RNA sequence: ACUCUGGUUUCUCUUCAGAUCGCAUAAAUCUUUCGCACUAAAGAUUUCCGUGGAGAGGAACAACUCUGAGUCCAAUUUUUUGAGGCCUUGCUUUGGCAAGGCUA
């Protein structure tokens, strides 16, 4: 690393200008976020905080999973939980329907 | 109570320089080869005298150099004489050169010579190739300079700001080779009468050229040195009972702090 | 990391990523989470015990560990 | 504070007979030749057992440390200076 | 602090490499780096189909390196 | 296993399980010149593997000088084995079998008895003194026995704390010592793979007194441990030689940046060490805590109060740590028993390496046939029973197992010297305390009980009912010859058997002691010098026989030779008077007796190579050069026997029926000699006309052998006989002022100075001189007394030279108790040795 | 001794048709012209084409940036 | 890097001390030896000059130096993923487990 300075605030710059700034929109505006999990599961909730590792905490998260019989989507409700960043495939903010 | 001293090295060096007129200025104990306590022990036990040493009296009456007959063993016609077998040869190897050796304290063998080059100028480096030191006559799978080994940025020899020698490095090395107590830096006090200041003077070799009275005095001092060392008995175990404390405990005695001369006159008159 | 020091020498059962079960005396662990278990036995499922001995299991292969027995004498 | 007790136990294990289990389900047992800071071991005279159970002999190898799942150290090492 | 892997004994020696996806390789080693990535000359594919395909100079990432086997005597 | 023992860093079960892995074992011998620091190498090592065993502040516990005479005499007198588990630089542990050998030139037989069972050597070389007499002699002996040589330049504080050399001149001194060692090694060895250099890890730097020991790699690892980012193995390759650090580019070049730039060793290794020592000894009160802070060493306040020498030892102990440079050096450059078992069998097994047992032993396989070889015999303190000590080269020796001890004369057809015995106990021997074990596999050293009866010096211990064709290991070949000679007799002759038993026991103790009973009923001991025989007599009187023993004056063994060819060809007939032999005797060519003794030539060679040698080397015709029959009183003795009988004059085939008897007669008559019953040296015997009786019932047996002996005697006597003196080689180290006193002391003892020369980097001088062995008793005492202790000499046997006079001359008148002039030393030496042997008063010169 | 980085730089200078193996994707192979590399093994192929093993359908991907964490083995031709 | 022991000096008393108890070295008595006992040796006992260890009490100021103890790492090699999905057989604890073949 070419920036070993102790006053490391570049992590927030990526949270404002980098790809991680998308999660900052959900943290600030409190928008619903849908994330695809590596276990072929989808969770919709509201992320409160995260880090460079992408590990975020969601509140009022609804988890969807398909089980086969034929693939049927099962739904479970969770008040709040902490999800590892490395255990996610893709994270996207809820599209604006209007 | 004055029972232990802790000193710094610039004090020990100064005390060492002042005492030098009383000091031997040897660096070894090779000087005392066949002239040490064990050698004199052996010479006493073998009933012989090292030239220059004490002369005791026969330890035990036994066979004599004129008391053994001719045998076929010790026949003097089978003996080749190249150099006379001195008595020092019978002290040095007490079991090869001697029939019936008893009480032979084996003498200490060599000690590697100390090559401590004593310093002369305080205005020279402490580490300096002295002219007393025989020159080293000048005259490798190393890797190439182009090899990519780089010493990292924050790496330097271990003590690098520390100077090699200080203004008391020459003096503090000379203190390693000092005679005790100057090769100490702490210790326990002695009584003034327990310190002989000339006991290492007469343990030296009997000086050549001095009149016979001086040399006999040297050997006679050595005789009592050896007898003290040999007849030494361990101090017996006891219970500490101090007389003058018992004197002060009673009501008959008291205490003050007088000049020495006043008490000298008091003791003189009292004894009279 | 005293959370694992108190478990040192205890006969513990470890669940691996591949599903294997290792029961043995936990000797030491590292920052990488490498497991050093002595007198270890391998448990797999059909139940069967495969005694191994001193086991040096990599930290990545470590999934979950629980104490199974107190340290022996 | 740099090398863990398992690292010392593994390093001191060279010379005896060691059995290594790889992520590919292959078990190699042989006399360790040298071990590095990582799990990278270069065994010798390895009797290699495949997943199906085929047994093969490998004279020289260099086991990649990342792929090493679990290994069985020699029973002598149980009294090692580091493991005491 | 990545010490280079101890692979000097296998340098310029015929070695067989194991691929992550159950693959096998063959070739003569030419160099390595702290990441274990190896450059092999006269590389032979040795695919599971049974037909050996020669490539030559190839580069293999250390992540996919499963196991090294020294075919030549070291 | 179940024995009470001092607490160790390791645990005895780890030691017991390391013995079964012969790649983790290192059988090492420690050797060097006298007082060059070997004892505390192991002692400082025993400290680090024995936390409670701590050296006394003011006195070093040598822990390997376990005996009595060693303890007050302060010399090493016997070798003492030490077994320690020692960690490496990388933390790995190896089982070190270390043999601590003495460094006196007299006690070299202990060194050879330790070199036999070792796979490598660590030569100790005082950094101030340098390369001395025994350093060169042990280098020669250790490259001859085919051992892997490493070097520890010990006592490097003397460069700092005594000589006070600038760090660069200390570097020059160390480089000069290494170069001297390399030159000696290349002198005594053809192949070049014994190159010694600290860049190869071959040379270690040490100061045992102050707990310093490093190689280049371990010091570089100190750096790497502190500043974590350097690769200490490539750092170590830039820390010696003319390679300089360029601090601007952070790279090491072969050329010095600008000028006044220091080499890498000085800059990175020697200056830090100078500064540690200087800070401790000079500035301990002022600025030692700051530098101990820099190095990361924290001494408790009760320790900064220590005297300067314990403080230096403790500081250097903290900074350096354990002696892992030593272990690195020995693990890398000294073979394991498994790898070094092939040279061992190739060299020291009489059966040759190609034999089947010379194959099962060269694997060092601990499940094969038992083959244990003992070279030392250590006496229990009661002095009654001994314990053999050797290494197990194969199989595994168990306690209680019955074994078959083979002597030194055992052969595969003469099987009477072997004897069945019963191993009682087996001890793994650390220096002082024995750790009793139950078995000892191949590749290890064991102290055996129960086999002490049928062995005198060495043994081969095998299994009975198997191993039907197990030969012996060759008996130790020593550095020197035992020349000094004393005779002993009990004071009260009623107790002669006690003294005879004591003589047997000392013969067991000392590897090269040679006690013999001369013809006159006189018991003689042969030794190497005065310290050696002094200690032998000490042991004899005080340990093995508790009686009073008289000692004769010391004398030497002589030898007999010739100085021309016999005037009239001599002859001798058998009592049958049908067999007639005729010989003449002439002196061997210059420099041939050494070739015959030093196995440069053997009679095992085919006639072609033997003749070719003699031809190209000493101008011999093919006829005579291939005509050699035998070689000296031994198989390698310094005498030849040549048959000049012409094939026309005498039937060569018929003559061949008495070759095997003429050879024996010549061997025996050279073993005895006619003058004073001493060996004959440097004499060539040519046969001239051997008229042989055809009748086999008339020749052969007890008829022809004495005739051969008598003709040998007469032929020797017609060529002018002479005597021979053993000449000693004296090396003296004395200051420059006391050099002339050495000349004064020498000249009174027929001594002749070859050279005097300074010691580089040292204020002292080395005087080398030759002195007759007989003119040497008390010479050490004379030199150390005349110089007030400042001159010291170790003397060793060099060659055989002729006594000045003529032994056969009755015109010489000798008085009984006075030294002779040189013109007739030979006559006295001849007649007094005759009188002492018990023979007649004078020879009978005749035919 | 040839280093992997030096070999990659030489291949990029030559711009040969480098075929890169995939980590855990044996069937899917990708060939292309190497343009540049990085310390993370990230490679950019000018004319990329994915080659399968069962389908063997060469689908052109154009200028693509393959992550170093997925590459298996780089081969020429 | 936060908190808690332990101090040092001095006076007196009790016990053990064969440890150079003392880096010094006295005197007495008894025995033996020889001379013929200051001008001499050996052995033993004692007393004196005066020490170490432990323990105990008193009284003077330092109290946390030290001794200890309790109190910055997401891009190969370990902890910021090649993960998840399909097929057959034995047993289904009808949840699926085990092995193999696969797709990604
Ligand atoms: N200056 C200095 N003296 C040392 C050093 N090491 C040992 N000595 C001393 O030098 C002498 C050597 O004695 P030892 O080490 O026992 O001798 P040795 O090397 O075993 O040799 P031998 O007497 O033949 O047994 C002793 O006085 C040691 O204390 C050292 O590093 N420096």
């Amino acid at each position: 690393e070419m920036t070993p300075e102790e006053l490391q605030k570049r992590e927030e710059e990526e949270f404002n200008t980098g790809p991680l700034s998308v999660l900052t929109q959900s943290v600030k505006n409190n928008t619903q976020v849908l994330i695809n999990c590596r276990n072929n599961k989808k969770l919709l909730g509201r992320v409160k905080a995260f880090d460079r590792h992408c590990n975020m905490v969601l509140e009022n998260v609804k988890e969807m999973w398909t089980e086969v019989s034929k693939p049927v989507n099962k739904d479970r409700y969770i008040s709040k939980m902490f999800l590892r960043g490395d255990s996610v495939i893709v994270v996207l903010r809820n599209p604006l329907i209007a | 109570t004055y029972q232990r001293w802790q000193f710094t090295l610039p004090m020990m060096s100064t005390l060492y320089r002042l005492a030098n007129q009383l000091l031997t200025d040897l660096v070894d104990d090779n000087y005392f080869y066949l002239f040490d306590l064990k050698a004199f022990f052996t010479s006493k036990a073998l009933n012989m005298a090292i030239p220059g040493g004490p002369k005791f009296e026969p330890l035990v009456r036994d066979i004599n150099l004129q008391d053994e007959d001719w045998n076929e063993f010790n026949d003097i016609n089978k003996i080749i004489i190249r150099q006379p077998i001195r008595t020092e040869y019978k002290i040095a190897f007490p079991y090869l050169y001697n029939n019936l050796p008893h009480h032979v304290h084996l003498t200490w063998y060599h000690t590697p010579n100390v090559v401590f080059i004593k310093t002369e100028d305080p205005d020279l480096p402490a580490f300096y190739f002295d002219p007393l030191i025989n020159p080293i006559s000048h005259r490798e799978p190393l890797p190439d300079d182009d090899e990519e080994f780089e010493l990292p940025e924050f790496v330097e020899p271990f003590l690098k700001d520390t100077p090699l020698y200080t203004d008391n490095t020459a003096n503090g090395i000379a203190l390693l080779w000092a005679p005790r107590p100057f090769n100490l830096r702490s210790g326990r006090t002695r009584r003034a009468l327990d310190i002989p200041l000339v006991k290492n003077w007469y343990r030296e070799h009997c000086p050549a050229g001095q009149p016979v009275k001086v040399r006999v005095s040297y050997q006679k001092l050595l005789k009592y040195y050896v007898l003290n060392a040999l007849k030494h008995r361990p101090p017996k175990a006891q219970k500490k009972r101090y007389l003058f404390r018992s004197f002060k405990a009673t009501k008959f005695f008291q205490s003050t702090k007088l000049d020495w001369v006043e008490v000298g006159l008091q003791v003189c008159r009292q004894g009279y | 990391s005293s959370k694992m020091l108190q478990h040192i020498d205890y006969r513990m059962r470890c669940i691996l990523q591949d599903g294997r079960i290792f029961i043995g005396t936990f000797k030491a662990f590292d920052k990488h989470m490498n497991l050093i278990l002595c007198d270890c036995d391998e448990f797999r499922k059909r139940e069967e015990k495969r005694v191994l001995g001193l086991v040096l299991l990599r930290g990545e292969n470590l999934v979950s560990m629980t104490v199974e027995g107190p340290p022996p004498k | 504070m740099s090398i863990g007790v398992p690292i010392k136990v593994l390093h001191e294990a060279e010379g005896h007979i060691v059995t290594c289990e790889t992520n590919t389900g292959e078990v190699y047992r042989g006399k360790l030749i040298e071990a590095e800071d990582n799990m990278n071991c270069q065994m010798s005279n390895i009797t290699v057992t495949y997943r199906d159970g085929r047994v093969a002999q490998l004279e020289q190898v260099y086991i990649r440390g990342s792929k090493i799942r679990f290994l069985i150290l020699p029973d002598m090492l149980k009294n090692a200076p580091m493991l005491k | 602090k990545a010490h280079p892997p101890e692979l000097k004994k296998f340098m310029d020696k015929k070695l067989s490499l194991k691929l992550n996806g159950g693959r096998h390789v063959q070739g003569i080693l030419r160099g390595f780096d702290p990441f274990m990535n190896l450059v092999i000359d006269e590389c032979v594919e040795m695919a599971t189909s049974g037909q050996q395909n020669n490539i030559g100079m190839v580069v293999i990432r250390g992540n996919s390196i499963i196991m090294l086997e020294a075919l030549e005597r070291v | 296993m179940e024995q009470t023992l001092p607490v160790t860093v390791y645990e005895m079960d780890f030691l017991a399980d390391l013995m079964d892995n012969s790649e983790l074992i290192r059988n090492v011998t420690l050797c060097g010149h006298l007082h060059h620091g070997k004892t505390c190498f192991v002692d400082c090592l025993i400290e680090q593997t024995h936390p409670e065993i701590r050296k006394r502040y003011d006195q070093d516990l040598c822990y390997t000088d376990i005996l009595f005479t060693e303890q007050e005499r302060g010399v090493g007198i016997k070798s003492t084995p030490v077994t320690v588990v020692l960690p490496d630089t990388k933390g790995k542990s190896y089982l070190f079998n270390i043999m601590d050998t003495p460094g006196h030139v007299n006690f070299s037989d202990e060194v050879t008895a330790g070199l036999r069972i070792s796979d490598g050597v660590v030569l100790f070389i005082d950094a101030a003194e340098g390369v001395m007499l025994n350093t060169e002699r042990l280098i020669k002996h250790a490259v001859q026995e085919r051992l892997a040589v490493t070097v520890c330049i010990n006592k490097i504080d003397r460069l700092i704390l005594e000589l006070k050399l600038p760090p660069t001149d200390a570097y020059y001194k160390l480089r000069h010592i290494v170069d001297e060692v390399n030159g000696l090694i290349s002198m005594y060895s053809t192949d070049e793979n014994l190159i010694l250099s600290p860049l190869l890890g071959n040379v270690c730097f040490s100061s045992s007194q102050y707990s310093i020991c490093f190689t280049l790699g371990s010091f570089a690892k100190i750096y790497a441990d502190t500043f974590g980012d350097i690769n200490y193995q490539e750092f170590a390759k830039r820390l010696w030689g003319d390679i300089y650090f360029n601090p601007k580019t952070r790279k090491f070049t072969k050329k010095a940046p600008t000028s006044s730039s220091q080499r890498s060793f000085v800059e990175f290794i020697l200056e830090p060490l100078y500064k540690i020592l200087a800070q401790v000894v000079g500035d301990v009160d002022t600025s030692l805590p700051r530098t101990l802070d820099e190095l990361g060493i924290h001494l408790t306040k009760e320790e900064l109060k220590l005297n300067i020498r314990p403080l230096l030892r403790l500081v250097c102990k903290k900074f350096f740590g354990e002696f892992t440079g030593f272990v690195d050096m020995c693990v890398q450059h000294i073979p394991s028993p498994k790898v070094g078992a092939k040279p061992k069998i190739e060299h020291t097994y009489t059966g040759g390496v190609d034999s089947d047992l010379g194959e099962a032993m060269s694997d060092c396989d601990p499940d094969g046939p038992l083959m244990c070889h003992t070279t030392k015999m250590y006496s229990t303190d009661d002095g009654v029973q001994f314990h053999a000590f050797g290494r197990v080269l194969s199989g595994t020796i168990h306690a209680g197992q019955p074994v078959k001890v083979l002597g030194e004369n055992y052969t595969l057809e003469d099987e009477e010297d072997s004897q069945i015995c019963t191993v009682g106990r087996l001890w793994i021997s650390v220096a002082r305390y024995h750790i009793e074990v139950n078995r000892v596999p191949a590749g290890n050293w064991v102290l055996i009980e129960g086999v002490d009866q049928p062995i005198v010096k060495t043994a081969t211990i095998t299994e009975p009912r198997g191993n039907e064709e197990a030969q012996i290991f060759r008996p130790l070949k020593f550095n020197t010859t035992s020349v000094i000679k004393i005779a002993v007799e009990p004071v009260n002759p009623s107790e002669l058997p006690k003294m005879l038993d004591g003589l047997r026991k000392v013969n067991k103790s000392y590897p090269s002691l040679t006690t013999k009973v001369e013809e006159s009923g006189e018991h003689v001991i042969l030794g190497t010098g005065e310290l050696y025989l002094d200690c032998v007599m000490h042991d004899l009187r005080k340990m093995y026989s508790e009686i009073d023993i008289k000692v004769a004056d010391p004398v030497v063994t002589f030898c007999e030779t010739v100085v021309e060819t016999s005037s009239l060809k001599c002859f001798a007939e058998t009592p049958n008077k049908k067999n007639k032999i005729t010989m003449i005797a002439e002196p061997l060519e210059k420099g041939l007796a050494e070739d015959i003794e030093n196995e440069v030539v053997q009679i095992t060679w085919n006639r072609k190579k033997l003749g070719e040698f003699f031809q190209t080397k000493y101008d011999w015709d093919l006829l005579a050069a291939r005509s050699i029959w035998a070689f000296g009183p031994d198989a390698t003795g310094p005498n030849i026997l040549v048959d000049d009988t012409l094939p026309s004059e005498v039937d060569k085939a018929l003559l061949g029926s008495v070759k095997d008897s003429i050879v024996q007669g010549f061997q025996w008559g050279t073993r005895e000699g006619p003058l004073c019953d001493e060996l004959i040296r440097n004499v060539k015997f040519k046969i001239l006309d051997a008229v042989v009786a055809q009748e086999p019932l008339h020749r052969g047996g007890g008829q022809i052998i004495p005739t051969a002996r008598r003709v040998v005697y007469s032929a020797f006597l017609m060529a002018t006989p002479r005597l021979m003196e053993p000449y000693y080689f004296v090396e003296v180290q004395a200051p420059a002022d006391c050099v002339s006193a050495v000349y004064t002391v020498l000249a009174r003892r027929r001594g002749h100075v070859t050279q005097d020369a300074p010691i580089p980097g040292s204020p002292l001088y080395t005087i080398k001189a030759f002195i007759p062995a007989i003119d040497s008793f008390g010479f050490e005492t004379d030199l150390r007394t005349h110089t007030q202790g400042q001159a010291f000499s170790l003397s060793v046997f060099h060659h055989w030279q002729i006594v000045p006079g003529d032994p056969l001359d009755k015109s010489i008148v000798i008085r009984p108790l006075e030294p002779q002039p040189a013109p007739h030393l030979a006559r006295e030496f001849m007649i007094k040795t005759r009188r002492r042997k018990g023979l007649s008063e004078d020879v009978s010169i005749s035919k | 001794m040839v280093q992997p980085i030096n070999l990659i730089f030489r291949y990029l200078q030559n711009r040969s048709r480098i075929q890169v193996w995939l980590y855990e994707q044996v069937n899917m192979r990708i060939e292309g012209c190497i343009i540049g590399f990085d310390e993370y093994m990230n490679l950019v192929l000018d004319d990329a084409e994915e080659i399968h093993s069962k389908t063997k359908s060469r689908k052109q991907l154009g200028r693509i940036m393959l992550k170093g964490d997925n590459i298996t083995l780089l081969q020429s031709v």
